[PDB]
RNA sequence: AUUAGGGAUCGGACGGCGUUUAUUUUUGACCCGUUCGGCACCUUACGAUAAAUCAAAA
């Protein structure tokens, strides 16, 4: 499995797609 | 967190796609032991 | 069609990285892309570039670029949130950089730490 | 050993730089019987002869 | 293990060397620094520094005395003398900005300088008469310079033509030799101190080793632990080369890769040079020839050299068709080392 | 397979080449001093520092 | 020919000045041309040179 | 117009008058033009050059008539580089200054070469069909645009 | 964002060392070089991934 995938969202080429659910989850991990 | 030289050899010999992880291996703060064998089979190395 | 000519350029950029070509031709160009190339040359993934008009850009590289990517929803982020976004994007906290449009302009997470500003994450490189 | 091949060296040089017999020629090639544009040139030359 | 270790800059260190006495030198974009490694207690701090002249692309040091030169990217080179200079002499093509990658001090004729510029162009310099001397413009770019440590007018350039060009300073009318030896563009060259051999270190996974007078590959070297070779230089016996990789490695390799060194016996060297002479005599026949030129080669590289041969064969085909069916037919066919130069300029 | 395919580039003629080689360096057919003087190499590199040349020699 | 001339353009001026520098350098290369020619058409080259032999005449 | 005449401004006013009279057999932008503006600062060491600031329809008036005009201007007037330019009071104005500086040749390319650090340089490459009589004027033109703008742009015929 | 080009395919348009129309200029047929555009092969994937689908499910 590719090392070069960060652990957040799906990528199509260089477009890393993030949902608002994922972003709000990041905010929750901050909180 | 030591890395046998055989393991370092295996992770270079793997494709360029793991270059970041190879760098992380390559880090200098962690000690190293050489080996005396022929041809880079990591599992045999560690178990020995 | 892909309206982010930014990401289209960076697609070509990672394509040149994968194909070992030491140059590119960003056929439609713009200043935010130029600023991104300035920061990538600030920390040295790229050798040197220039822009020509009829406008396109040629960029000579090393090989020490691994990946460039864009944050498509263009998210907002603050300081402790910057630390969390850093660790949830990058492999290790001392490699690569993320790309943050601040009110002071465009800068990395390291420059954002130096100047203590929040802003919007739009992309990254490692 | 190491002497030259005449035919092969002629092929090499070529690829680098690039009344009494015609009667036996026609008699030998009258049995083929490819229409043979070179035999057409030979027939016109024998006609001029 | 290591002799002496320190961090030097922020960005990627572009240049490095040693002083003729003992000290060592570092260029990077942050600046020029000077440490002393073989101090009896170690210090990490430098003992000389400069930050003025823009991003410093490379170093070049004097064969005998305490001269060095720093090539920047502003289309400018500038020379210091140790212990007696601060900002040095700034020399350039007097109306020129385009960047200077590297510079090698000649060691045949000292006090002479050549440098490469990104106009696909080279410039020869002098230090007595403080001025550039000449500027040659070729078809596509050049990456790193050298002059031969025996044949003074003979220089060599390492070029994004994927090519090593042997030029001669007095006469830039034709390339003295064309080394058309690669797929990817050459990252480095170094003349052997014999003056008879040459390392050409590609961007790709390939060192190729050379005499001065083949025009083709005597040796190809690699192993897959080394993706992209960068700095490829000889040692002082001209037997053992060094190979600084992209994969984070310093490698110690050999030239003439089948010669097992040491101290031989008399009949041994007899047999070895006997092999040499015999191979010299018969180095053309198909059998021995193919077992001679048959190295082993990585897959993308071999596919790509087939690609290069096919594409350039088509290119030559289009050229000769244009010649035969154009008015170029009533002209002299220019030879390839004549064709090698585009233009020359003073 | 043993016949010479291409003329080696330095030579010019068939008699030049095929009457030039003509002789075996090997030890069984010539003297020992013949052997030494023939088989010595064009460059001889002895062991040590090869710095570039300082002064003219010729 | 004591006449001063019209001050020419800076481009042609530096062109001829660096041309004079080129002629100087070419003279200093002709001072080795014969030695390079020797080591070309010579019989057997030797390394290391006893001229940079750090113990030369002792 | 806008000027009270200076020591060489009155000289070039009298010069356009002496081009009106006692000469050719060419007069289209000679008579309807007055003293408009000019400036003289040295170019390099010792060498000097004159810029003449011109009203915006008299620019195309000159583009009708500039052949032989700068030539007579230099051979009678002080033997230095004579150059006409528009009189204006941002970036598009700078490009107008450039394309009006280089009047006989059309530019083709603008290469903004970046460096390994935050420095940039501008270069403009010109047309090939006129290359001869431009090189010894190139340093002059560049010193002019630098002194008028403050920006260092270098001019080239590409090779 | 291209694959990677090459072989041909014709639609133009451009050129020419030339043959035939041509009694000589047009112009047309053959050949070549340039150029866009496309039906499609093959190889290498630049990767894929759900495989049998691939120069596209890259
Ligand atoms: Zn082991």
């Amino acid at each position: 499995r590719p090392v070069d995938l960060p652990a957040v969202g799906r990528m199509r080429g260089a477009e890393l797609r993030i949902s608002a659910k994922e972003a709000a989850a990041i905010a929750r991990e901050v909180r | 967190i030591i890395i046998t030289s055989c393991v370092m050899a295996e992770l270079e010999k793997l494709g360029p796609r793991y270059r970041v992880a190879l760098m992380i291996a390559r880090d200098e703060r962690w000690q190293r032991l050489t080996c005396d064998h022929k041809g880079t089979y990591a599992d045999d190395c560690i178990v020995d | 069609v892909r309206t982010s000519v930014l990401h289209d350029a960076l697609n070509s950029i990672n394509n040149a990285e994968k194909m070992g070509k030491r140059q590119v031709m960003i056929r439609p160009s713009s200043k935010v892309i130029v600023k991104f190339l300035q920061v990538m040359q600030r920390h040295g993934y790229i050798g040197e570039f220039e822009e020509v008009d009829n406008g396109k850009i040629v960029v000579q590289l090393n090989g020490r670029l691994n990946k460039c990517g864009v944050i498509s929803p263009r998210y907002n982020v603050r300081l402790a949130e910057l630390e969390k976004w850093v660790t949830k994007l990058l492999p290790a906290r001392q490699f690569g950089y993320v790309i943050l449009t601040t009110s002071a302009g465009i800068m990395d997470h390291e420059e954002a730490r130096r100047k203590h500003v929040a802003g919007k994450i739009i992309g990254f490189f490692y | 050993i190491g002497n030259l091949d005449l035919r092969s060296e002629k092929q090499r040089q070529a690829e680098r730089d690039l009344n009494t017999a015609l009667k036996k020629y026609l008699r030998k090639q009258r049995k083929k019987n490819i229409i043979d544009e070179k035999r057409l040139k030979a027939e016109e030359l024998y006609r001029q002869m | 293990e290591e002799t002496w270790r320190v961090a030097a800059h922020n960005n990627i260190v572009k240049g490095l060397t040693f002083t003729n006495d003992k000290k060592l030198l570092s260029c990077a974009t942050d600046g020029i620094k000077l440490w002393d490694p073989y101090a009896s207690p170690s210090n990490t701090t430098p003992i000389a520094t400069w930050q003025e002249g823009g991003p410093y692309t490379s170093l070049s040091f004097h064969r005998s005395a305490n001269t060095f030169a720093a090539s920047s990217g502003q289309g400018c080179i500038r020379i210091w003398d140790l212990e007696h200079s601060t900002a040095g002499q700034a020399i350039q093509w007097p109306s020129f900005v385009d960047t200077i990658t590297d510079v090698c001090f000649n060691q045949v004729e000292t006090s002479v300088i050549g440098s490469v510029a990104t106009d696909r162009s080279i410039i020869l310099f002098d230090l007595r008469t403080n001025m550039p001397v000449i500027k040659t413009v070729l078809h596509f770019a050049c990456n790193r310079i050298v002059f031969n440590p025996m044949e003074a007018m003979n220089l060599a350039v390492a070029s994004e033509d994927h090519n090593i060009y042997i030029f001669d300073a007095r006469n830039f009318d034709k390339a003295l030799n064309i080394q058309k030896g690669h797929v990817a563009a050459v990252m480095d060259v170094e003349f052997s101190p014999t003056g008879e051999e040459l390392v050409s270190g590609s961007y790709d996974r390939t060192i190729r080793l050379w005499r001065r007078d083949a025009g083709h590959s005597r040796d190809v070297y690699h192993t897959k632990r080394m993706q992209r070779v960068f700095r490829t230089m000889w040692t002082m016996d001209s037997k053992y080369i060094l190979t600084g990789s992209d994969d984070g490695n310093v490698r110690l390799w050999r030239a003439n890769a089948s010669e097992r060194s040491g101290v031989k016996a008399t009949r041994q060297r007899q047999a070895l040079e006997y092999n040499n002479a015999l191979l010299d005599r018969y180095g053309h026949l198909p059998e021995i020839r193919r077992i001679r030129r048959h190295r082993h080669l990585p897959k993308v590289v071999k596919k790509a050299t087939e690609i290069k041969r096919e594409e350039l064969a088509a290119i030559k085909r289009r050229e000769e068709n244009e010649r035969k069916h154009s008015n170029k037919k009533y002209e002299k066919r220019k030879s390839e080392r004549e064709k090698a130069v585009l233009v020359k300029q003073q | 397979k043993y016949l010479a395919t291409g003329l080696p580039h330095p030579f010019e003629s068939q008699q030049q080449y095929e009457r030039s080689l003509r002789l075996p360096v090997g030890p069984e057919w010539m003297t020992k001093e013949t052997f030494q003087d023939a088989t010595k190499p064009r460059v001889i590199i002895k062991q040590g520092i090869i710095a570039p040349m300082s002064k003219p020699m010729y | 020919s004591k006449k001063l001339e019209v001050p020419l353009a800076k481009r042609q001026q530096d062109r001829l000045m660096r041309e004079a520098a080129y002629k100087k350098t070419n003279e200093t290369l002709d001072r080795w041309i014969e030695t390079v020619k020797h080591n070309r058409r010579a019989e057997h080259l030797v390394f290391p040179l006893a001229q940079n032999a750090h113990d030369r005449g002792l | 117009s806008r000027q009270n005449p200076s020591d060489l401004e009155r000289a070039i006013a009298g010069a356009l008058y002496d081009l009106e009279t006692n000469t050719a057999d060419l007069k289209a932008a000679l008579r309807p033009l007055q003293f408009v503006s000019a400036r003289e600062i040295e170019v390099g060491h010792g060498k000097k050059a004159i810029v003449i600031f011109v009203p915006v329809p008299a620019l195309q008036g000159f583009h009708r008539v500039q052949q032989r005009l700068t030539r007579e201007l230099e051979k009678k007037f002080s033997d230095r580089h004579v150059l006409i330019l528009a009189a204006r009071r941002l970036t598009a104005v700078h490009d107008a200054i450039l394309t009006d500086l280089v009047y006989p040749v059309e530019i083709v390319g603008k290469r903004l070469r970046t460096k390994e650090d935050g420095s940039k340089v501008l270069k403009v490459i010109l047309d090939e069909k006129e290359r001869g009589g431009v090189d010894y004027r190139l340093d002059t033109y560049s010193e002019v645009y630098r002194r008028l703008t403050g920006r260092n742009v270098t001019f080239e015929f590409p090779q």
